[PDB]
Parts: structure tokens; C-alpha cells; sequence
């Protein structure tokens, strides 16, 4: 029963390495995603600048 | 045909085209920092039901 317990805490509980090591690098890409639309979108009032004079 | 200092037609045309294209620029960005080609519902009805019941 012990074993049994044991295996079904895992299952509801413990953690999946595999699935979870793959959400951690998709969510690293998606942080550097919108870090470099970030970085892009920070210059519009740059083009907004230039057209003054 | 003249030339003329109140209008700027000229103007108004670039205008008219850097929206556009601001727009379109502002669509990408939050396309690609999103993740999601649909983020709302003007972009794909149809598409956005489909996902989301999915």
C-alpha cells in the first residue's frame, strides 16, 4: 500500500523534468522575444524626432 | 494645377502611408513579442474559436 501511496503522490505531486525543462527553455526564448521587441519599440520617438525640423 | 502654401497634399499622403505602415509595424511587434499570430479577435474570428477550443 505504501508503494502504491508513494506512486500516486508522484504522480499528482512530484514534478516531470522533461516537460518542465521544456517550459523553462520556451519561456526563456519568449523572455528574450520580447526583449528584443522591446528594444525595437523604444525607437518609434526616435522616427518621431527625426521628422521634426 | 499650382503651388500652393495651405495644402499639402504631398503631406498628407506620407502621412497616410506612415500610419499605415506604424500600424502594420505595431502588429508585427506584438505578434512576435506575444508569441500568438491571434491576440485578439479582429485579427481571426474564426481562427480565435478554433484555438481557443482547441
Amino acid at each position: 500500500i505504501n508503494e502504491n501511496v508513494n506512486a500516486s503522490k508522484s504522480r499528482i505531486k512530484d514534478t516531470d523534468f522533461a516537460k518542465e525543462t521544456t517550459a523553462l527553455t520556451k519561456s526563456q526564448i519568449l523572455s528574450q522575444a520580447s526583449s528584443s521587441v522591446l528594444a525595437q519599440a523604444k525607437q518609434a520617438p526616435n522616427a518621431a524626432l527625426s521628422l521634426l525640423g | 494645377m499650382a503651388v500652393n502654401v495651405n495644402t499639402n497634399v504631398a503631406a498628407m499622403t506620407a502621412q497616410r502611408y506612415l500610419t499605415g505602415a506604424t500600424n502594420a509595424q505595431q502588429t508585427s511587434m506584438e505578434r512576435l513579442s506575444s508569441g500568438f499570430k491571434i491576440n485578439s479577435a479582429k485579427d481571426d474570428a474564426a481562427g480565435l474559436q478554433i484555438s481557443n477550443r482547441l
